[PDB]
């Protein structure tokens, strides 16, 4: 899914900080090295059970 | 001025007559008695 | 027949709902929700200021603030606070990131973001009893004898009646706990300025 | 009129203790309350690409 930035910050926008999967995968995705900004804001969360 | 102090003195009357009211309230509730039991918790959040 | 039994005394095993998923995410609610108060509660103008004033802040442009420029910034912001309490506060959060020099923004803002929360359940308890007390005096407004000796003192099982309505619904054993805590003098009653002073101290 | 002036002073003197007792009491409650809106955001760019020499 060539979503890129846009589709992976209209993600983020419940999922950045959601908590409720186990296993997310993007592959073959092209997502942006900008976007990977909102994946940052995912990590350096403390709540963590994914 | 002297209007407004001879009611003002009526003020100070009426309100030793109003103690007198309270004299008699402290007066009306000695030990009755009967156990308003169950409920009264509903308290709805709108307040004031 | 025969009263062949049998009552069984249901213990509750701890084997019901086992969270399944470890390690990445799945807190992520909590603090969401916590964040939706400042995503809720606050206006975005104190945002914005705070924003900007770490930005002035963040001396190196790092997102981070040190001990010492930490309590710059909650100085700065009018907090007065005990110097214990916030060390322990931003050694978790340093602790929450090992391998920075200082906390994150959203950990380094968590620290009184617990506090909000804190500080509104003293709030909401506060106004909740300001109103118990309001009506304990229409409740004696009726009730003429009641002398003003008895100016403070409304029945503890009403203290009871009323703890799970006002403020948050406060649970049957946590009623049960306090009031036991409390210990009152077997006179069916507690003084209420007593038990605001203790809850307000703990 | 001055000594009502006086009077009206010792007045405000009185409310205004009063106030100073009221921020007594509010002090402890209002003890930053409310401690605020997220911040620092997405910084990505690789801007320093300014002159060569």
């Amino acid at each position: 899914n060539e979503f890129g930035t846009e589709g992976l910050m209209q993600l983020a926008a419940g999922l950045c900080m959601n908590s409720v999967l186990e296993k997310l995968s993007l592959n073959y995705c092209a997502i942006t090295a900008e976007g990977s900004k909102y994946i940052q804001q995912i990590l350096s969360f403390v709540n963590t059970n994914l | 001025e002297e209007e407004f102090r001879l009611k003002k003195e009526q003020w100070e009357i009426q309100e030793r007559r109003k103690k007198e009211a309270a004299r008699c309230i402290l007066h009306f509730l000695m030990a009755r008695k009967e156990k308003s039991k169950k409920k009264k918790k509903k308290k709805g959040k709108k307040k004031k | 027949m025969d009263n062949t039994g049998k009552l069984e005394k249901q213990l509750v095993t701890l084997n019901d709902g086992l969270p399944k998923k470890p390690a990445k995410e799945i807190i992520e609610e909590l603090k969401h929700h916590l964040y939706q108060d400042f995503q809720k509660f606050f206006s975005e103008e104190k945002k914005q200021q705070y924003q900007n004033n770490f930005a002035l802040f963040d001396r190196d442009n790092d997102k981070y603030i040190n001990l010492s420029e930490l309590k710059e910034l909650l100085t700065s912001v009018n907090i007065t606070f005990p110097d214990d309490e916030l060390e322990e506060l931003y050694n978790e959060f340093c602790l929450t990131s090992p391998e920075a020099d200082g906390i994150n923004e959203d950990a380094v803002f968590i620290i009184v973001s617990k506090k909000i929360r804190d500080n509104d359940k003293d709030e909401q308890l506060t106004q909740a009893f300001k109103l118990v007390e309001k009506a304990v005096n229409d409740e004696l407004a009726k009730t003429p004898n009641e002398t003003k000796e008895q100016e403070g003192y409304i029945r503890v099982e009403q203290f009871k009646e009323l703890l799970m309505t006002l403020g948050n619904r406060w649970s049957e054993e946590q009623a049960n706990e306090f009031l036991k805590d409390i210990n009152p003098k077997s006179d069916e009653r507690i003084n209420y300025l007593d038990v605001v002073k203790k809850l307000m101290k703990r | 009129e001055r000594q009502e002036l006086e009077e009206a002073d010792r007045k405000q003197q009185e409310e205004l203790d009063q106030i100073r007792l009221d921020n007594a009491i509010k002090l402890i409650q209002i003890e930053y309350q409310e401690w605020k809106d997220a911040g620092g955001g997405k910084k990505k760019r690789k801007k320093g690409k300014k002159k060569k020499k």
